[PDB]
RNA sequence: UUGGCACCUCGAUGUCGGCUCAUCGCAUCCUGGGGCUGUAGUCGGUCCCAAGGGUUGGGCUGUUCGCCCAUUAAAGCGGUACGCGAGCUGGGUUCAGAACGUCGUGAGACAGUUCGGUCCCUAUCCGUCGCGGGCGCAGGAAAUUUGAGAGGAGCUGUCCUU
RNA sequence: GGGAUAAGUGCUGAAAGCAUCUAAGCAUGAAGCCCCCCUCAAGAUGAGAUUUCCCAUUCCGCAAGGAAGUAAGAUCCCUGA
């Protein structure tokens, strides 16, 4: 799932690297990583959470 | 103690373009010279004058700071004075003569030489001993004559064969 | 000829670094060295 | 590059001109007949297709039956390409024959060997026999395969088969005459292949 | 019970132009779409690719001294009987090969290394006749 | 190579050398091509690149090696279980017999010598080299092909003219 | 024979005003390399190619599909090389 998270954090522009960085800072989300990857069956859920990313990526 | 700092004057009538890019092309009354230079090279163009202004300042650019200059100091006074080389035969059953525009030399060799000129170069023939080149790129004529100089090179007991004019040969003394 | 410490011996020899071969060419024909 | 196809018959002395002595062929090669022309406007390469010594027609098919239609003649057992002729001179229907060959003209011969079946180790390959006496029991064998560590036999370690049954050219012979009055050719020395075989009589690669 | 795909998954393909890059940070580029690192329904087993159409196969520079220094080696089953060539040589005469052999170095060897690579195609360039499938231009990330 | 150590094998890994069949590495004997020459031509020394090919018939001894006979463009080294015994020969070492010198009081001993002295195997698998039967190649068929790829060939001596 | 190369041999020219086979640029050069010469070869699953053939049935399964009879051709069987 972390593949399939960078399957998805890259059609936002982002890399796994930052982005669960993103989520550690904007968000203290203790998301189950098999389900930011679900969110991706509902996507633009995690797109939405991709959005909570990049508010503290600045 | 630089060489690229130096000017290239053209009075007349050498005409040089800035064909882009950067196929400087020089013109003239004996023909056109197209040499083509890597685009770090930024030549300008002065009043009469070609110049050379580098990009900037490393061992890379130095070393063809001086030679995009010197090409072309090559380039546009050939389309002025040509340039020409001197072979100069030396030995006993060796001569010379051109026929069409092949250059027979009967070279000691039991079947003699001949030496095809390529295009825009006349190799003239003055007498039996000598042979001159003509022609325009000094990367071309000199390298004909290099062609020519290793027919029969010169040995050093008695120097025979072609040899260029001046050129002193190392001497052995055979016994 | 051909060895590893290539070295000038007359002051009429020069040592020019030709495709990685540190060469040393001259005017006399047996100063003629390089290492490769 | 001119070249003919046909069976031959066997061997010959024909002595001519000298006190000499010639080993002669005798090829029954003609006439081809133009069936097909390979052109590289299609298929990329040069060829033409020649078909040889017609049968009778219990002996062909309707595939191959309607194959001879663009020349219009009978059905032929044997066809073969040549890359690549001088373009073209040739026309889908034009009976060549033996008229092109001359005395001197060298000459490449290809065919198919003259098969002798199941042999082994010295006959197919010019191998050496050990020794017939001495206590030993090896001989005619064909002996040691390999070293140890590799563990295996080397890919062309030679070995017993079934010797023959290639295609061989055999190159620079000399056409002695021509007899197109009894469609005939005659080359100098042993051509491959057995008797009665078909065998293509090409112009060489010279010189 | 996450979801892992099996016969729903549609293919798209691609065009990756090789002009002014190397060979070398696209095939890196080029395996991943082929096996599929970046469709969100990534499960390793199921031939995930949408598929890349090389063009300009003819254009690929690569830096260094490596079109005369690196040289392939293509060795039989016969005793010394390697076939080795330069890059130049492959640069000139056929690269159809440099590029699928590059492409069959990056991707998990087995029946997915076969599947993977039976995927790609490869064009000189710039004719292809992939008219009837209508690739969209994928451009390079870099 | 003679060695050191004793780490695979003493419920067995056959040891010297020949015959066959090779491959491979070049640190090259030639042959191709060059720098230097203390190279006048001729023939060399020496250093460079180069494995494609060739790299002999004996006498002697079990011999590898070695010397010598005569040729040759030359008669290269070296690895591959000092290649190769489920492919062969045992001529020696190292089975018992038998002697000789030497040693021991004696049985006997000796890398000191000598004459004689059962070399087993129906090929399972992988290899190798040939032959077939299926199947596939988006319908079945018959011919001729293209060539990605695989091999084979790759040696040279004289002589005459110039 | 062709084409690129080894060691060479260079023609130009700088950095380092001259010089300098090299760094940009162009050559030549070996029984070496790649082809040309000869053999295999589309099982080359990337299964290529062109030529000429036979045709586009009869029944079931509404359908997907399955059988039975058949053309182009072939095979068994026989005389053999």
């Amino acid at each position: 799932w972390i593949t399939r998270i960078n399957a998805a954090a890259r059609m936002n522009g982002l890399s796994y690297s930052r982005l669960m960085h993103g989520l550690k800072l904007s968000g203290i989300e203790v998301n189950r990583k098999m389900l930011a990857d679900l969110a991706v069956n509902d996507l633009t859920a995690f797109n939405q959470l991709a959005d909570a990313a990049k508010a503290q990526l600045n | 103690s630089r060489v690229g700092k130096k000017l290239l004057e053209i009075p007349s009538d050498v005409t040089v373009t800035l064909n882009d890019n950067n196929t400087v092309a020089v013109k003239g009354p004996k023909g056109e010279l197209t040499r083509t230079f890597h685009p770090d090279m930024e030549i300008k163009v002065e009043d009469n004058v070609l110049t050379v202004a580098r990009p900037s300042d490393q061992k890379e650019h130095r070393a063809l700071h001086g030679t995009t200059r010197s090409l072309l100091g090559n380039m546009v006074e050939g389309v002025s004075k040509g340039f020409e080389r001197g072979l100069e035969l030396v030995g006993v059953g060796y001569r010379a003569s051109k026929s069409g525009n092949k250059l027979v030399l009967n070279v000691g060799y039991s079947h003699p030489v001949e030496i095809v000129p390529e295009e825009g170069i006349e190799i003239e023939v003055p007498s039996q001993t000598k042979v001159v080149v003509k022609g325009t790129d000094k990367e071309r004529v000199g390298a004909i004559a290099a062609n020519i100089r290793a027919v029969r090179s010169p040995e050093p007991y008695k120097g025979k064969g072609i040899r260029y004019e001046g050129e002193v040969v190392r001497r052995k003394e055979g016994k | 000829k051909v060895r590893p410490s290539v070295k000038p011996i007359c002051e009429k020899c020069k040592v020019i670094r030709r495709k990685g071969k540190v060469m040393v060419i001259c005017e006399n024909p047996k100063h003629k060295q390089k290492q490769g | 590059t001119k070249g003919i196809l046909g069976r031959k018959i066997g061997m010959t002395q024909v002595f001519a001109e000298n006190g000499d002595l010639i080993p002669v062929t005798v090829i029954e090669a003609a006439p081809n007949v133009v069936l097909q022309k390979k052109t590289a406007e299609n298929d990329g390469y040069e060829a033409i297709q020649l078909g040889f010594d017609d049968k009778r027609e219990k002996l062909s098919n309707k595939p191959e039956k309607g194959h001879v239609a663009k020349a219009e003649t009978a059905p032929k057992r044997f066809v073969k390409e040549l890359r690549g002729v001088e373009m073209d001179a040739y026309e889908v229907g034009q009976e060549v024959k033996v008229e092109i060959f001359s005395a001197g003209e060298i000459v490449d011969v290809t065919g198919v060997s003259k098969g002798k079946g199941f042999q082994g180790a010295i006959k197919r390959h010019g191998q050496s026999r050990g020794p017939m006496s001495h206590g030993s029991r090896y001989h005619r064998r064909p002996g040691s395969m390999g070293p140890v560590d590799p563990n295996r036999v080397f890919k062309g370690k030679l070995l017993p088969g079934r010797m023959g049954g290639e295609q061989i050219t055999v190159q620079n012979l000399e056409i002695v005459k021509v007899d197109a009055e009894r469609n005939l050719l005659l080359i100098k020395g042993n051509v491959p292949g057995a008797k009665k075989s078909l065998i293509t009589v090409k112009s060489a690669v010279k010189s | 019970t996450p979801m892992a795909n099996a016969s729903t998954i549609e293919r798209k393909w691609l065009v990756v132009d090789a002009a002014g890059k190397t060979l070398g940070r696209l095939s890196s580029e080029v395996a991943a779409i082929l096996r599929g690192k970046h469709k969100p329904t990534y499960t390793p087993h199921v031939d995930t690719g949408d598929h890349v159409i090389i063009i300009n196969a003819e254009k690929i520079e690569l830096t260094g001294k490596k079109l005369t220094d690196k040289i392939y080696y293509r060795h039989t089953q016969h005793p010394g009987g390697l076939k080795s060539r330069t890059a130049l040589e492959m640069r000139t005469n056929y690269p159809e090969k440099m590029l699928e052999l590059a492409i069959k170095g990056m991707l998990p060897k087995g029946s997915l290394g076969r599947q993977m690579f039976k995927k790609l195609n490869v064009y000189r360039g710039s004719e292809h006749p992939h008219e009837a499938q209508k690739p969209e231009v994928y451009e390079l990330r870099g």
